[PDB]
Formats: structure tokens, C-alpha cells, sequence
């Protein structure tokens, strides 16, 4: 009900990491697929948790 | 930004959309290319005239 929000920019992102562990139970991508995220560029991420 | 998979649906979105536009386009295009001939026909009949 208060879900955190959090703000990234200004920084290298590298999502092959994050997406070869496989501790995450599910890592569902709709607007992108998961492999092309380590070519793409965005104006800024919103980290909701 | 898209796998092969996801990316043909908006591909053959996109593919719909031009092949509208397109087929529309050629349509009108023949359509004032017959006026034009109906016109070059009269012009030719007045200069033999
Ligand atoms: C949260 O903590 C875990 C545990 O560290 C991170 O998972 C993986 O942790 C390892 C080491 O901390 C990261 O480097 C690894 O090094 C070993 C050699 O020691 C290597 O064999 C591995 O392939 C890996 O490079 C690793 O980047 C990291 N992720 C993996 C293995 O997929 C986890 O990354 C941490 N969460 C975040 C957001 O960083």
C-alpha cells in the first residue's frame, strides 16, 4: 500500500547480471525483451519495490 | 527492442497501416492520371483542330 519508489540516472546499467541470476522467481519484461535491455538507452528508471 | 516473436505483431501492424496508405494512395493517383488523360485527349483534339 506505501510501495517505495526509487529514481535512477546518471549511470551504466547492466541488466546481463541481473538477469542470469536465477534467484529471481519471475522476470517478466513487457514493453522490451530482457535480452536487448543491455543495448537500449532511457532517459531515466523508476525502481518500484 | 523486441524478439523476433513479439515484434511481428507490431511489424505486421505497421505493414497494414503502409499497405492501406499505400493502396490508397496508388487508387487516387490512377484516378487523376485518367482525368489528366481526359484532359491531354481534349488538349490534342484542339491543337489537330
Ligand atoms: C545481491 O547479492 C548476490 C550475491 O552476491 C548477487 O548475486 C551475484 O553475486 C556475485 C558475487 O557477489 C556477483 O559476482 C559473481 O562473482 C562470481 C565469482 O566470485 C562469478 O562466478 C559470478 O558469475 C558473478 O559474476 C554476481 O554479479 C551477482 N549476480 C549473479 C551471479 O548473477 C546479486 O547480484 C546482488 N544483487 C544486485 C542487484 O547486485
Amino acid at each position: 500500500y506505501a510501495w517505495n519508489r526509487k529514481r535512477i540516472s546518471n549511470c551504466v546499467a547492466d541488466y546481463s547480471v541481473l538477469y542470469n541470476s536465477a534467484s529471481f522467481s519471475t522476470f517478466k519484461c513487457y514493453g522490451v525483451s530482457p535480452t536487448k535491455l543491455n543495448d537500449l538507452c532511457f532517459t531515466n528508471v523508476y525502481a518500484d519495490s | 527492442r523486441l524478439d523476433p516473436p513479439e515484434a511481428e505483431v507490431q511489424i505486421d501492424r505497421l505493414i497494414t497501416g503502409r499497405l492501406q496508405s499505400l493502396q490508397t494512395y496508388v487508387t487516387q493517383q490512377l484516378i487523376r492520371a485518367a482525368e489528366i488523360r481526359a484532359s491531354a485527349n481534349l488538349a490534342a483534339t484542339k491543337m489537330s483542330e
